[PDB]
DNA sequence: TTGT
DNA sequence: ACAACTGCGATTAC
RNA sequence: GUAAUCGCA
């Protein structure tokens, strides 16, 4: 009913599988509980499964984010005890726990934590009859059957009839056993089974028969079979006809199952793995009550049914869940793309599934079924490549557990025009032509030829026998690749890259829209969840940064801001009144503009004029030579804010007290901090200030200090008294800090279209080439690129933005524009170049000799370059690697307990790792001092390093360490440990004597 | 079992007979040549 | 530097048998696939001559 | 309907009810739309619509009558094309004024205000 | 396999009675070669071979 | 898994 | 029974 | 201090 005339809701599919479990799935596990009764007077409770209601969460998001809360719905269903000598059952409602809710935009909060949950692509269950060759002789046949817990039911043939199954470990199992101790009476079997005479010439139980409804349809499908849908179980004769199969593939006729094909995957949603948690969340709850039960018959008392049930296990249960889970992760909130992309993510590794090394390389590669349902090229980068996908923009799930696709039936009939979400299997038993009709040669229209697919293949045919058309243009992709502008004009291979680094952006402290695009911003931003969309209609009457009051039918709505708030990857989030007041607004339009969001459309970076030209070798590589303007008009200016907590941990001995006045500090420090042992707002900072001070008494000085790098105001700080945990818990003081960071030499700068660079100079405006106009460019970019990684539609890209700025006009351009014509976006370019030329008189924007190129000056000289070179207006973006985040170095700080080398990792201080293929090259340069400074006083030998430091700072020449390292005597005392010995034993030349060194 | 009963077989119960093929010019080279 | 060679959407230039090449190859497809319906020729004749 | 808000406020009335509307005595000015799924500009005509009936909270009725379901009606109305519209008085001695076209939303918002 | 190609747009003479009449694996028909044959491709200014 |  | 790139950085969960 | 997960080149 939605989705087959417009693009559907990129969050969707967790609201519609949210919204079956609360349906369906809640009410099916509640129903498979078994009655409680485990005793000799059997006392029996029991839940009235029809008395099923949830219950609104007591607090909202807004104060479980805050308060680092879950958000979860309360589960009360009434219960009834019949006691023993009561002789009488009562009846009350009892809460069995806590089941997390899921927010519109398919996120969930847990402990005040962000997480989604990704989908699982598993093997459908059902019989699958592969083949093998075998080295020599015929080929042989094998039918597997898969249930839903993962039984394998195979069945081989040999040279002979041979009908063996390979359940047993052993060399083979007879056919005719297994259907006679199925039930078949060796009559029935032969009068049943096709081809009886090879059958006849040949001469655990619950979870291998336990099939899916799934199952059970596939079993249907494959092999004729007219049993309901009901009996999920494995009847004999589906075995029978399994063999009758399998027997009839050896003559020729059968086809063999492809397993990479869609038809024969699921996929798993939310709905599934919340309903597999609720079952196993009964099951603890069943056994509690048991427990409770055996209890209270120890303590002689007939308990009411409140007494039996515990919160505990549900909320235990979803929280290890949301925690543990290789299915839930948290989500990320670097850009308001990355919140939409993250959910649509379709993984094969998991639980259940192809670990990464598992996983054959036929896994990895796409299937035509992939065409429409998947994306071909969105995959994650490494050493899963091929296993981690996204979903289609216009894909649906199906009923029966199937991604389900949109086709357009072209065939004649009384409607004339329909939108069928055709299955994976369906759609291949159909002429799928894509291209268009715009071709006549003197016949009629239905004579004309066209590309199509059919059977899992590519041909031409008539027009008069193709049954479906795909017309949506966005059907086969994705949201992060249907955001490249031309497309067509890139490589395939640059597109995964493009769509890659488009996640990366940082939101800015300002924000521009984009003068070429795609039109999916919009949806983009819509869903995205960073935008304030009214929920009713009415009037504004009052107008305020904090909030925004919407009055309507007599009634009132208050809507809260953003402002300043942090996400999880240190990115600022931040929302600006789009509507003025005294304006009407409707159920669904755009109140607010969040960050990196201008006019309700995702702006993830800037426009700026470039030049395609070397300079000076600053270009060399991928490197990009940037003008001062950009620095000092805040162009890519980012907000960045970091938190850092430190828990009031109270230990047995003492409980730690937070004061301000601690000795041993010097008085340059402790200014910022107040009365109370925490920083002020609105306080500048530095690394090794002291943000929280505390006494930590058990005395010693555990405090909060700010690490290299960290300068930026404390916007603010909360004091987070911790409680619901059963006991006092420590109080959490978390800061914020906020760093205004600035483009600089280093950062990472990138293009819609796979294009990346690092800046590498800031010329001033002067030096920097002007056009004929008198304009310097903001960027300079490498020319050689383009031949080496195959993006042309960057050109057309700039081209068209330069017209536009021009012409004050912003192109939305759908992908395949060449569908119309040829050269579509050639004509298109080179049209709006013309225009923009003719109506500001500049001459130069359009040049009849060689378009799209203009002959710009040098900023140092004044002299004109011998050849013209390309000038547009890109969309650049900012990443978030930056080189602030990855600058590091350490002279002697910290060391190991137990190895005693130095720490790792950039925030701990630490140093960097000499690998193996290090220790290659310096034994293959000869530089044994160098090697063995590095193995032992730069790494482990304390006595060395200790001396080091002395050595240096007096100016003496460092003797070389002769003794072993805390490596080599940690591997002896290990080895002694295993009573293994080992001993250095160097032996004199001179008198021939063993030393022993240790 | 042996061509001529199985071509008996074929004539008396699937309906087989063997009609006159008017081919083309073309066809009876492919079907010559090949 | 001083020359600033640079790549444009114009510049990439075709050979000038392109077109006639191409619409060539693309009637004896089309030849071959109407004489592959008449039943001249079979399945990977075809497969083979594309 | 308490919890979330209907998204559309224009409502399909039939004919026996724009007969009954017309019959009866009003207090807000009536305005009729009619309208067909086919029409490409009754698309944008439907928006206008919205934002007035939105604009117009309870000052005036805004129905939408379907030219499908009552084509007979709509004949006897003396309506030519679809995107045509009907601007009833409250007053029952005023004449009707009837629009046809795609109409600006200023040009409604002032016949109702003046002429209405 | 490499492929001859005409230099210019003209008539082409050969005598058919040294080549063998053979089908091609496309399924079009060809003539087979095996002794040195001269073909002349006949122009408006210039005969190949 | 894939092969050793 | 054994092994299947090298490192780095970020987060949350114990 | 160890895991899980993602990214990087
Ligand atoms: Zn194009």
């Amino acid at each position: 009913n939605e989705g087959i005339s417009t693009i559907p809701g990129f969050n969707q599919i967790q609201f519609e599988g949210f919204c079956r479990f609360i349906d369906q799935g809640l009410t099916e596990e509640l129903y498979k509980f078994p009655k409680i009764e485990d005793t000799d007077q059997e006392i029996e409770f029991q839940l009235f499964v029809e008395t099923y209601q949830l219950v609104e969460p007591l607090i909202k998001e807004r104060d479980a984010v805050y308060e680092s809360l879950t958000y979860s719905s309360e589960l009360y269903v009434s219960a009834g005890l019949i006691w023993k000598n009561s002789r009488d059952m009562q009846e009350q409602t009892i809460f069995i726990g806590n089941i997390p809710l899921m927010n519109s935009l398919g996120t969930s909060i847990v402990n005040g934590i962000y997480r989604i949950v990704i989908n699982q692509i598993l093997q459908s269950p059902g019989i699958y009859y592969r083949s093998e060759l075998d080295h020599n002789g015929i080929s042989v046949y094998t039918g597997t059957i898969i249930s839903d817990w993962g039984g394998r039911s195979e069945l081989e043939i040999d040279r002979k009839a041979r009908i063996w199954a390979r359940v047993s470990r052993k060399q083979k199992i007879s056919i005719l056993v297994l259907s006679s101790a199925m039930g078949l009476n060796l009559r029935e079997i032969l009068e049943n089974v096709c081809y009886p005479e090879i059958f006849l010439s040949f001469l655990f139980f619950q979870q291998r028969c336990e099939l899916g409804r799934i199952g059970r349809r596939n079993m249907n499908r494959r092999l004729n079979l007219d049993i309901p849908q009901n009996n999920t179980f494995l009847l004999p004769r589906d075995i029978l006809a399994a063999a009758d199969h399998l027997i009839g593939l050896k003559f020729g006729m059968g086809a063999l199952d492809d397993m990479n094909h869609l038809k024969n995957k699921r996929i798993r949603s939310v709905a599934d793995l919340l309903q597999d948690q609720f079952g196993l969340a009964l099951v603890r709850l069943e056994n509690v009550v048991r427990g409770t039960i055996c209890g209270a018959i120890r303590h002689k008392l007939i308990p009411t049914p409140q007494n039996l049930v515990t919160s505990t296990p549900l909320t235990t249960t979803y929280e290890s869940f949301f925690g543990l889970h290789p299915l839930s992760q948290v989500l990320d909130r670097t850009n308001p793309l990355t919140q939409i992309v993250h959910g649509r993510k379709l993984s094969y590794l998991g639980p259940g599934g192809l670990t990464g090394r598992t996983a054959s390389f036929r896994i990895r590669d796409i299937h035509p079924s992939h065409y429409g349902r998947i994306c071909p090229i969105d995959t994650s980068e490494g050493i899963n490549v091929g296993l981690i996908g996204s979903l289609a923009i216009h894909a649906r799930i199906g009923h029966w557990g199937s991604l389900e696709s949109p086709f357009y039936e072209i065939s004649e009939r009384s409607t004339g025009v329909r939108m069928l979400y055709l299955s994976p299997g369906r759609d291949e038993y159909y002429m799928v032509a894509a291209g268009n009709s715009l071709a006549l040669n003197q016949d009629i229209q239905e004579e004309q030829v066209v590309p199509a697919r059919y059977r899992q293949e590519f041909l031409t045919i008539a027009w008069e026998q193709v049954h479906l058309r795909s017309i949506f243009p966005f059907q086969y992709f994705s949201i992060g690749a249907s955001l490249i502008p031309f497309i067509e004009h890139n490589d395939a291979n640059r597109a995964l890259m493009s769509s890659n680094m488009q996640r990366q952006a940082v939101p800015l402290s300002r924000s521009e829209k984009c003068i070429v695009g795609t039109g999916l911003e919009r949806q983009a931003a819509l869903d995205s969840g960073a935008l304030a969309i009214a929920e009713r209609e009415g009037r504004v009457v009052y107008t305020n940064t904090d909030k925004i009051l919407l009055a309507g039918n007599g009634d009132i709505l208050s809507i809260p801001l953003v402002i300043y708030q942090r996400s999880n990857k240190n990115t600022c989030m931040h929302q600006k009144l789009q509507v003025p007041r005294g304006k009407c607004i409707k159920k669904g339009q755009i109140l607010a503009d969040g960050a990196a969001t201008v006019g309700g459309e995702l702006a993830l970076g800037k426009n700026v004029l470039v030049a395609y030209m070397p300079w000076e070798g600053y270009n060399s590589e991928d490197a990009v030579l940037i003008s001062e303007r950009l620095v000092y008009e805040d162009i890519y200016t980012s907000f960045h804010i970091r938190k850092y907590e430190i828990q009031t941990h109270v230990t047995s001995q003492g409980p730690e007290k937070v004061t301000n006045e601690i000795p041993h500090l010097e008085a340059h420090l402790l200014r910022n901090l107040d009365k109370n042992g925490i920083v002020m707002l609105g306080s500048w900072v530095e690394t090794g200030d002291i943000l929280v001070g505390k006494l930590t008494p058990q005395s010693k000085e555990t405090c909060l200090k700010l690490p290299i790098g960290g300068r930026g105001r404390v916007i603010d700080v909360r004091w987070i008294q911790k409680r619901g945990g059963s006991s006092y818990n420590p109080e959490t003081i978390r800061v914020y800090i906020l760093q205004k960071r600035e483009i600089k030499v280093g950062d990472k700068v990138a293009g819609r279209h796979g294009n990346k660079g690092i800046i590498s100079k800031i010329l001033p405006r002067q030096d920097m080439p002007y056009l004929q106009d008198g304009r310097s460019v903001d960027m300079v970019f490498n020319p050689l690129g383009v031949p080496s990684r195959m993006n042309v539609g960057q050109i057309f890209e700039c081209s068209l933005g330069l017209a536009g700025s021009l012409l004050d006009r912003h192109y939305r351009i759908a992908p395949f524009d060449e569908r119309y014509e040829q050269e579509a976006s050639r004509k298109l370019v080179f049209s709006e170049l013309y225009e923009a030329s003719k109506q500001t008189a500049n001459p130069w924007v359009f040049e009849p000799e060689y378009p799209g190129k203009s002959r710009i000056f040098d900023g140092r000289t004044g002299n004109p370059f011998e050849q013209p070179v390309i000038i547009g207006k890109p969309y650049i973006l900012k990443l978030i690697h930056q080189v602030d985040d990855k600058i590091h170095g350490r002279s002697s700080g910290h060391y190991a307990l137990v190895t005693q080398q130095p720490l790792r990792g950039r925030a701990k201080q630490g140093g960097q790792r000499v690998g193996e293929m290090e220790v290659w090259a310096l034994e293959g340069f000869g530089v044994a001092h160098i090697l063995q400074e590095m193995l032992t006083y730069k790494s482990d030998h304390i006595r060395a390093r200790q001396e080091v430091l002395g050595t240096t700072i007096i100016g003496g020449t460092i003797p070389n360490p002769e003794d072993a390292p805390e490596s080599f005597r940690l591997l002896v005392r290990e080895l002694r440990s295993l009573a293994l010995e080992l001993n250095h034993f160097l032996v004199s030349e001179k008198n021939f004597q063993i030393n022993r060194k240790e | 079992e042996s061509e001529e009963e199985a071509r008996r077989k074929n004539w008396v119960d699937r309906g087989w007979a063997p009609w006159e093929e008017i081919l083309s010019p073309e066809a009876n080279f492919a079907r010559k040549s090949l | 530097t001083a020359t600033s060679i640079s790549l444009g959407i114009d510049d990439l230039l075709t050979i000038p048998s392109k077109g006639w090449l191409v619409q060539d190859a693309e009637q004896q497809s089309l030849i071959l696939e109407k004489h592959h319906h008449y039943g001249n020729v079979h399945a990977v004749e075809k497969l083979r001559q594309s | 309907g308490k919890y979330v808000r209907e998204d559309y406020l224009v409502k399909k009335v039939s004919a026996k009810d724009i007969q009954e509307l017309i019959k009866g005595e009003r207090n807000v000015p009536l305005i009729i739309d009619f309208y067909a799924t086919w029409c490409g500009p009754c698309i944008l005509m439907a928006q206008e619509l919205e934002m007035l009936a939105v604009e117009y909270e309870s000052n005036a009725l805004i129905v939408k009558v379907d030219t499908d379901d009552e084509y007979e009606f709509a004949r006897d109305m003396q309506v030519r094309g679809l995107p045509t519209l009907y601007f009833i008085s409250p007053d029952p001695n005023k004449d009707a004024i009837r629009t046809e076209g795609l109409i600006p939303i200023q040009m409604m918002r002032d016949i109702i205000n003046n002429d209405l | 396999a490499e492929h001859v190609r005409a230099p210019s747009n003209g008539k082409i003479k050969f005598n058919e009675d040294l080549v063998h009449p053979t089908r091609t694996r496309h399924g079009h028909p060809a003539f087979l070669c095996s002794i040195d044959l001269y073909v002349t491709i006949e122009s408006e200014d210039i005969l190949h071979n």
